[PDB]
């Protein structure tokens, strides 16, 4: 029974997977980090403490989210002693924020926290965004309390006249007004307001995060983005960059203006035009053609191989059938491939192999 | 101003305790800026108002505000409005210049649970080759 | 959705239904079938005013009878949230059947609740409201308009504007509450007052507070107009004995018998001075009194008398006047005597207790006022002040109280006793003696309303046990059953703490008071759970002098000092007005997220119809068992009258009556299923008080929770808050603790 436990975990554990449809996800996102730093962030409940730790998950956060969103770019705010601190600008530079974040992680946190201050912001902060990117703003909140100068509630009006979106991780338990910026702001969705249980689940809280949002049906804007794919070039001598303006080996020549960069994917700072690469596209194109997951093979049917398909590992004999087939395309796998197939490949091999 | 019993022993400071008087008038202009009307559903005015002929026991010293021997207010009921109109101030100055009844009695557990109206896209795959 | 029952069509407003919600309207519906008196007991936590307004409403339209229905309630803000469900309930029907069917409903209120006049609505009483609204509706403005069109006697534009249109067409068919119907009033210069006193009889529903049906003073005139086979709903009557016993109970100080004195002169020289130029008035009235008419027969229904009938319309005698007061002159004469014999009673230097025979008995020695004359004083009053032309009567207001003295003690002679006290309050200088005409009996004043009604339903969220109330009142009941509400997951976290950190007892006994143990104990306690409160909190104290004085001991020690940082302070104060701005502060200072914490008195004005949904209550604390003054010759007289009476230990009706009270507030935090909190009740002597609690809080009350300390209640509470934040699986109460239309025809289908 103890071997069926699991088995029926794993069935409970993919029942949510079931329902999986492509829905629709803005690739394009602008994300506005904040971090609660305040005398209720000095709790031990984390160790060794909440700011220590909070600080150290949004490291890993950072490397995750430009890592799966590489044309994406992203803000970080810090609350402290009732004013909103801003200790990085919105850029496409992953090593930026993480330098910043590493700095933070010395100054003791103190004061208390200020929601509205860190909203207006973030408001203001993403202001200067394209109307085709997605405006997210991740909120990290801690205290049980709110002090602030004007009202809160013209502010979530504000947002929501600004087409943002607010995720909230709470601490300790609900809070009303981070319940109602999550649902007012969310379409009134209230899966957007979160609470951990332990360590452990904080982790999987920010992992999710990394994931492009669904976009609302009614809240439908299409338009054509105008890019451009530069050449990498190699120079015999190193040559003065357009964006720090340093001796640098070589860089990346503009298709539009010929001016050099260094590292990709950013803004051309002469012509203002979005330069990338054709695997920075291709990373997100998992988010827009999500591989149908695999439907367990009932015991009672017979088998079609007793070795896996993709990897070749023999099916186990021991209840229940340790095989799991591809509807598409109706290949047996074992159920170490699918969770790979699933989580770091976006493929089935299967399907692929399968002639037409 | 601290929400504290004043100490009759206590000397203080002649100069400051000239305004004394004055915060007893700005106490009362600050109750008018606080005063407006209250909604229905927690107007506690209108319910000792439901009977206005109501004769009954008058109730225990226990409820009533506590006195002295010479039958004046002990004055500790006077720092509770100072601490309730501190906290009434510190509200409504965050509301500075910078059918609802109905809904919060409903009962919201009841209503059809929300509906994502999230949208789906099919994107066809033909293309020339290069 | 629309369900039936055995033969009774119900539309619920809502497309989902709790299971106990059902079994309420079932059980409701068998004894309106039946017949008879039932008591029902509801977690606060479903709805029950509107599941109780579904039922009762579609009865009444598919029932040939059609009989109407009654509500009653505590408070005038009950009345208003009772509308309003009405008024959603009436929204549903008018969409699912297609059309607006023929209904009335109005709520009702005191004129200060309703008064539109410019000059008259900026009173700070009722007394001076009623008085000056009779003034300008009484008639005789009216009438002397009429003779004379230069007399200066104003008149309301409100109340003559009614005059043109006819009592049907006074306003649209369907619900008006008080904030609608003002609104719709406003519009048209008419007065809410007067609509809704003359449709009562044309209302299928009206709605009114308690003492609107058990006070003679003003339940008379509305009971009058009310039909007899109307169904009867007592809302929230898990106090109504106390209702009950006030509504036959007067006091009397120096100062009132100091003031009747001189209302008693006044009113004589007016005599004097009408004597002089107009004697035929006099003569007219004693002309009228000889044959033995009344003030029935004699004031017009536009009128009222000055003194409300203090006794039950069934206890008054309809004999003529006895002839010693059937004269202005004489009458005076037998109202200053009385006043003297009470003034010579208050000199008494100890506590006497004596029956109202010993009283009359004594009267008729020292004076020799009989008991039959003594109980038409208010009602010959009343006809004296009519015919003397006394348009201002604030000299004569005092004698009101002197009149309905007279009547209630002359009048009924069992259940009643008079305490006089040589000190009103023990801690005073100067004697101040105080005359009080005590209630005994709780079953009195609603005897009338058992018996005219058939059928009548008692039910209230925390109304137990249900055994002792056909004790305490004398009423029968076909069924009386309280129903547990079947959570999927538990809600409501209910503990007990009976020693501080230190494992220290704690104790709000008023003797220890001023302990600097205690206090220490409970400032933490307070400091500690606003600390991990999300965003509000509330603490009921048992009295508003201990409250008083903790609160001022927490200053000086400065624990308020560290509340203040985490939270907003909120006290609540005696003025009505100041207690309403805190409670808008308070829910202003939850919803924006800044935190408060409410202090409140358990036996005070919040606990009796406030409530606390949601985010404004998500911590209880109930600082100590609400227990009465048991040093109260009040209460002691009750007490002794019961044990003799009805049997019941002094005791067990003293922790009933505090039990009652710390209940009461327990329930005013839960709406529906998806509300949380906990609810800590802070002294050693809540640990045997288990079995008294409400079954549905009992239920929910673990067996390690019965002695708790400081530390471990923290840590529990912070561990149940934490859990309940999880989104909470569907599947988990999909059809256990909410049912749609499907799962209730099932259920339906399965108990058949
Ligand atoms: S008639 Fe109505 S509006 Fe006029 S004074 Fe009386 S209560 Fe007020
Ligand atoms: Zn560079
Ligand atoms: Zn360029
Ligand atoms: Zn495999
Ligand atoms: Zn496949």
């Amino acid at each position: 029974a103890s071997l069926v436990a699991s088995i029926v975990e794993a069935r409970k554990k993919r029942t949510a997977k079931k329902n999986i449809t492509p829905y629709q996800r803005g690739i394009i996102r602008s994300l506005i980090l904040t971090l609660d730093c305040s005398e209720a962030m000095l709790e031990k409940d984390l160790r060794p403490n909440r700011h220590a730790m909070i600080i150290q998950y949004a490291i890993d956060f950072v490397h995750e989210f430009f890592d799966q969103n590489p044309i994406s770019q992203m803000g970080i705010i810090i609350m402290r002693n009732g004013l909103a601190q801003l200790v990085s600008q919105v850029s496409g530079n992953p090593q930026d924020h993480i330098d910043a974040l590493k700095s933070i992680r010395k100054q003791e946190p103190k004061g208390n926290p200020s929601l509205q201050n860190a909203l207006e912001m973030a408001r203001g902060l993403l202001l200067p965004v394209p109307a085709h990117c997605t405006r997210e703003v991740l909120i990290v909140f801690g205290s049980l309390s709110t002090t602030d100068p004007g009202d809160i509630h013209q502010t979530i009006d504000s947002l929501v006249s600004e087409k943002i979106r607010v995720k909230v991780l709470g601490l300790s338990a609900q809070v009303a007004i981070c319940k109602e910026l999550c649902k007012a702001t969310n379409y009134g969705d209230e899966s957007f307001y979160k609470i951990l249980l332990d360590e452990t689940h904080l982790k999987e809280l920010f992992n999710e995060a990394v994931t492009p949002l669904p976009v609302n049906k009614i809240n439908k804007g299409f338009t054509l983005v105008k890019m451009g794919f530069p050449t990498r070039i190699f120079e015999d001598t190193p040559t003065f960059c357009s964006c720090h303006s340093k001796l640098v080996y070589g860089g990346y020549f503009c298709p539009n203006c010929h001016s050099k960069v260094c590292s990709l994917p950013t803004v051309c700072p002469c012509c203002d035009l979005m330069l990338i690469l054709s695997t920075h596209l291709a990373r997100s194109y998992h988010h827009l053609m999500p591989l149908k997951t695999f439907a367990e093979v009932p015991t009672t049917e017979k088998f079609r191989s007793e070795d896996c398909f993709s990897c070749q590992s023999r099916f186990p004999i021991l209840l229940t059938s340790s095989r799991y087939r591809c509807e598409d395309c109706k290949q047996e796998f074992c159920v170490d491939c699918d969770v790979f197939i699933h989580e770091i490949l976006h493929n089935c091999p299967g399907c692929e192999s399968k002639p037409v | 101003l601290r929400g504290e019993k004043i100490m009759q022993n206590d000397r203080g400071d002649v100069i400051i305790d000239r305004y004394l008087t004055l915060d007893q008038e700005f106490d009362r202009k600050d109750d008018d800026m606080l005063l407006h009307p209250v909604k229905k559903i927690i107007d506690l005015d209108g319910n000792i108002q439901d009977d206005p002929v109501v004769r009954g026991n008058r109730p225990d010293f226990t409820m009533q505000p506590g006195v002295d021997i010479n039958g004046n207010s002990d004055g500790t009921v006077d720092i509770l409005k100072g601490m309730n109109r501190l906290s009434e101030k510190m509200i409504m100055a965050l509301k500075n210049e910078y059918n609802d009844e109905r809904n919060e009695l409903k009962i919201d557990d009841l209503n059809e649970s929300y509906k994502t109206n999230y949208a789906i896209i099919h994107l066809k795959r033909n293309a020339h080759e290069k | 959705m629309k369900f039936y029952i055995d033969d009774l069509p119900v539309l619920f407003p809502y497309p989902k239904i709790y299971p106990e919600q059902y079994n309420y309207m079932c059980d409701i519906k068998k004894t309106l079938d039946v017949g008879g008196n039932s008591i029902l007991e509801m977690p606060s936590g479903t709805g029950k005013t509107v599941s109780l307004l579904s039922l009762t409403i579609a009865y009444q339209m598919h029932y040939p009878e059609h009989r109407k229905i009654i509500y009653c309630s505590r408070t005038m803000s009950e009345i208003e949230k009772a509308l309003v469900e009405l008024e959603n309930l009436m929204d549903y029907r008018t969409k699912e059947l297609g059309y607006q069917e023929d209904f009335r409903g109005l709520g009702l209120t005191s004129r200060k609740n309703l008064c539109l006049h410019p000059e008259v609505s900026k009173e700070r009483k009722g007394t001076v409201v009623d008085e000056k609204c009779r003034r300008m509706t009484n008639g005789q403005a009216k009438r002397k308009l009429e003779e004379d069109p230069e007399a200066n006697v104003e008149l309301c534009e409100y109340h003559e504007n009614l005059y043109n249109i006819e009592v049907e067409d006074y306003l649209p068919k369907g619900v008006f509450s008080f904030e609608k119907l003002l609104k719709y009033c406003e519009e048209k210069t008419l007065c809410p007052y007067f609509i809704v006193r003359r449709m009562i009889s044309l209302c299928n529903i009206i709605i009114y507070s308690y003492h609107y049906l058990l006070d003679p003073k003003i339940a008379e005139r509305v009971s009058n107009e009310v039909s007899k086979d109307s169904i009867v709903i007592f809302d929230e009557a898990h106090n109504i004995d106390n209702v009950c016993i006030e509504s036959l109970s007067l006091d009397l100080t120096t100062d009132a018998l100091r003031r009747a004195t001189r209302g008693a002169n006044a009113l004589d020289e007016r005599i004097s001075e009408v004597r002089k130029v107009d004697s035929q008035k006099l003569q007219d009235e004693y002309e009228k009194l000889v044959q033995g008419l009344h003030s029935a027969d004699i004031l017009t229904d536009q009128e009222e008398p000055f003194v409300e009938t203090p006794v039950l319309p069934q206890d008054l005698l309809t004999e003529a006047i006895p002839g010693n007061i059937r004269r202005a002159e004489h009458f005076v004469s037998f109202l200053k005597r009385l006043i003297e014999y009470l003034k010579t009673r208050m000199k008494v230097l100890h506590v006497i207790s004596e029956t109202p025979k010993s009283f009359l008995q004594h009267l008729k020695q020292l004076t020799f006022i009989e008991r039959k004359p003594l109980r038409f004083c208010s009602e010959r009053l009343s006809l004296l002040v009519r015919t003397l032309e006394v348009t201002e009567v604030e000299d004569f207001t005092a004698l009101k109280d002197i009149a309905t003295f007279a009547t209630l003690i002359s009048t009924y002679e069992e259940g009643f006793l008079l305490i006089i006290e040589p000190y009103e309050i023990e801690n005073a200088a100067v004697p101040n003696p105080i005359m009080r005409f005590t209630c005994l009996d709780a079953s009195i004043a609603i005897k009338p309303v058992f018996e005219r009604f058939s059928s009548v339903i008692i039910t209230s969220g925390t109304i137990s046990p249900l055994d002792m109330y056909p004790r305490m009142l004398n009423f029968k009941t076909v069924l009386q059953k309280s129903y547990a509400m079947t959570l999927a997951k538990k809600s409501f976290l209910p503990m007990i703490i009976t020693k501080g950190s230190d494992q220290v007892a704690i104790s709000s006994r008023f003797e220890i008071r001023n302990d600097p143990s205690i206090v220490r104990n409970y400032g933490s306690m307070l400091v500690e759970f606003a600390k991990i409160t999300p965003d509000g909190m509330v603490v009921f104290f048992p009295s508003y002098l201990y409250m008083e004085s903790i609160v001022s001991m927490w200053q000086t020690m400065g624990i308020l000092d560290e509340v203040w940082k985490h939270k907003l302070i909120l006290v609540e104060t005696p003025d009505a007005q100041e207690t309403s701005l805190a409670l808008e502060t308070y829910r202003k200072a939850c919803s924006n997220g800044r935190g408060a914490i409410l202090l409140s008195v358990a036996r005070g004005k919040v606990s009796e119809g406030i409530d606390f949904d949601h985010q404004y209550g998500r911590t209880v604390l109930m600082i100590g068992i609400p227990f009465q003054y048991t040093e109260s010759r009040i209460l002691k007289a009750r007490l002794e009258f019961m044990r003799e009476n009805y049997r019941i230990r002094e005791n067990d009706f003293l922790s009933f009556d505090a039990m009652r009270h710390a209940a009461q507030c327990l329930g005013r935090v839960l709406r529906g299923k998806d509300d949380y909190g906990v609810m800590v009740l802070a002294d050693r002597r809540f640990s045997r008080k288990r079995s008294q609690l409400p079954k549905w809080i009992a239920q929910g009350l673990s067996d390690a929770d019965l002695n708790l300390s400081t530390d471990m209640a923290i840590s529990n509470t912070k561990q149940f808050l934490r859990t309940m934040a999880q989104p909470t699986d569907p599947k988990d109460q999909e059809g256990v603790s909410v049912w749609s239309y499907e799962d209730l025809i099932k259920h339906q289908n399965s108990r058949k």
